[PDB]
C-alpha cells in the first residue's frame, strides 16, 4: 500500500498551490495526517501534524485539510524558499508492508520560462554486446521545471526491473537534466522487437524507441 | 534541540553495523524516538521506532528480524543494530524525535500514552553504504550517433562510463578542445554497488566524417584514465 502524491507542482511567486495525498481507508480515512518539508541539502522539517495543526515557527501560509481517503496541503503566497520536496505521512500506514511516507511531491517556484526535455535514447553498443552485457541509455536534457517521470517499455509491455533513474540536476544554463538506464542481457535485448523510453513532463510525454540490428 | 548521528560507513552485504544517535538540549527520557532512512535520491522511509522507556518497539517489515532498535536513557543515546545488511539497505539514516512527551502513569510501564508517529526534529543523518565492491576502474563504451544523421543537421554522440567505484569520475572531450554541445550527467548507484554515468555532446553532422571525437574519462580513485573514440559505424 502507498500514499500517492503528485510528482510535481509549480507556480509563480505569490500564487497559491495545493498538494494531494490519497490513500485509504484503514490509514487516512480513520487517522491523523502529518506533512514534512525537505529542502535539497538539509534534513526534513515538520510542517503539519494532526491534519491541520502547525508547530511553532511555521508560517501561516501552510495549511492542511483532510477529506475521506485524501489529505491536502495548501501553500498561499509562494515564496522562493518554499521550493522543496513535500511528503505526507500517517502512523497507521506502517502495518502491512505499507509505507508511512508519501511518494512524494516537488514544489517549484517558477523563475524562468518552462522548457520541454530533449530526449535521446541509445541502444547497447556492439562492444558491450561482445562483452555479454546490454545497457540502454536514456538521456533527458534542458527541461524546466526540473521534474520528470521516466518509464520503460519492451515493445508493448511495461518494464520496471533493471531500471535505475537519476534525480534531476541543475545544468549550467539553469535548466535541468536527468538520465535513466535499463540494464539488460543480450537475450532479453534480442527477445523483443524494440525497447522504448517514455519521459513525462508537464502534460506531455515523449517516447523514444530503439531496436536490435 | 540537537540530534547527532554516527556509525555510518561502507560495509559488505551479510555483515552487520550499529548506528548511534546522541540527543541533547531536551529531556531525552521523556520522548520516543525513530530511525528513518532515505536512499539517494529518493523519498523517506520509516525504519524503526521506540517509546521513551523502550517498552514499546516498532520495526518496518523491510527490516523485521534483522534490525533492532534500542536506547540508553542513562546516556541519552539511541541505537540501531543492523544485521544481515543488503544493497537495498543502502541509504542515509536519520535520527528523528517523536512529537509526544511521555511520562509513566501506572506501574516496565503498564499505562502510557505511546508514540504519536510524528517526527518534529531530525538530525542531518549518517550515510550507510552496502557494497561488495572494492576500488575499480570504469569500462567505457561509445554511444554512437544515429545512422539517420548523415548530412544536414546535428548529431548527439556520447560515451557510457560503466561499473566503477567509488566516486568521482570526470569526463572531457577531445582533451578540452570541445566544451559545449556537452552534457555530463550525474551517476547512478547500480544494484552491484558499482556506479555508472554518461556524457553526451551534440555536434554538426557534417563534422562526422572529418573531425574525430574522443571522450577522456578520468577516474583518480583507481588511478585510471580512459580515452574512447566515438565513431559513427554502420
Ligand atoms: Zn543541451
Ligand atoms: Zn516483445
Amino acid at each position: 500500500a502507498v500514499l500517492t502524491q503528485p510528482p510535481s507542482v509549480s507556480a509563480a511567486p505569490g500564487q497559491n498551490v495545493t498538494i494531494s495525498c490519497s490513500g485509504s481507508g484503514s490509514n487516512i480515512g480513520n487517522n491523523f495526517v502529518s506533512w514534512y518539508q525537505q529542502r535539497p541539502g538539509t534534513a526534513p522539517k515538520l510542517l503539519i501534524y494532526e491534519s491541520n495543526k502547525r508547530p511553532s515557527g511555521i508560517p501561516d501560509r501552510f495549511s492542511g485539510s483532510k477529506s475521506g481517503t485524501s489529505a491536502t496541503l495548501a501553500i498561499t503566497g509562494l515564496q522562493t524558499g518554499d521550493e522543496a520536496y513535500y511528503y505526507c505521512a500517517t502512523w497507521a500506514a506502517r502495518l502491512n508492508s505499507a509505507r508511512v511516507f508519501g511518494t512524494g511531491t516537488m514544489v517549484t517556484v517558477l523563475g524562468q520560462p518552462k522548457a520541454n526535455p530533449t530526449v535521446t535514447l541509445y541502444p547497447p553498443s556492439s562492444e558491450e554486446l561482445q562483452a555479454n552485457k546490454a545497457t540502454l541509455v536514456c538521456l533527458i536534457s534542458d527541461f524546466y521545471p526540473g521534474a520528470v517521470t521516466v518509464a520503460w517499455k519492451a515493445d508493448s509491455s511495461p518494464v520496471k526491473a533493471g531500471v535505475e533513474t537519476t534525480t534531476p540536476s541543475k545544468q549550467s544554463n539553469n535548466k535541468y537534466a536527468a538520465s535513466s538506464y535499463l540494464s539488460l542481457t543480450p537475450e532479453q535485448w534480442k527477445s523483443h522487437r524494440s525497447y522504448s523510453c517514455q519521459v513525462t513532463h508537464e502534460g506531455s510525454t515523449v517516447e523514444k524507441t530503439v531496436a536490435p540490428t | 534541540v540537537q540530534l547527532v548521528e554516527s556509525g555510518g560507513g561502507v560495509v559488505q552485504p551479510g555483515r552487520s553495523l550499529r548506528l548511534s544517535c546522541v540527543g541533547s538540549q531536551f529531556s531525552f527520557n521523556r520522548y520516543g524516538m525513530h530511525w528513518v532512512r532515505q536512499a539517494p535520491g529518493k523519498g523517506l522511509e520509516w525504519v524503526a521506532g521506540i517509546s521513551f522507556d523502550g517498552t514499546d518497539r516498532y520495526h518496518a517489515d523491510n527490516v523485521w528480524g534483522r534490525f533492532t532498535i534500542s536506547r540508553d536513557n542513562s546516556k541519552n543515546t539511541l541505537y540501531l543494530q543492523m544485521s544481515s545488511l543488503r544493497a537495498e539497505d543502502t541509504a542515509l539514516y536519520y535520527c528523528a524525535k517523536d512529537l509526544r512527551e511521555d511520562e509513566c502513569e501506572e506501574w516496565p510501564c503498564r499505562k502510557s500514552r505511546g508514540v504519536a508517529g510524528v517526527f518534529d526534529k531530525w538530525g542531518q543523518g549518517t550515510m550507510v553504504t552496502v557494497s561488495s565492491a572494492s576500488t575499480k576502474g570504469p569500462s567505457v563504451f561509445p554511444l554512437a550517433p544515429s545512422s539517420k544523421s548523415t548530412s544536414g543537421g546535428t548529431a548527439a554522440l556520447g560515451c557510457l562510463v560503466k561499473d566503477y567505484f567509488p566516486e568521482p569520475v570526470t569526463v572531457s572531450w577531445n582533451s578540452g578542445a570541445l566544451t559545449s554541445g556537452v552534457h555530463t550527467f550525474p551517476a547512478v548507484l547500480q544494484s552491484s554497488g558499482l556506479y555508472s554515468l554518461s556524457s553526451v555532446v551534440t555536434v554538426p553532422s557534417s563534422s562526422l566524417g572529418t573531425q574525430t571525437y574522443i571522450c577522456n574519462v578520468n577516474h583518480k580513485p583507481s588511478n585510471t584514465k580512459v580515452d574512447k573514440k566515438v565513431e559513427p559505424k554502420s
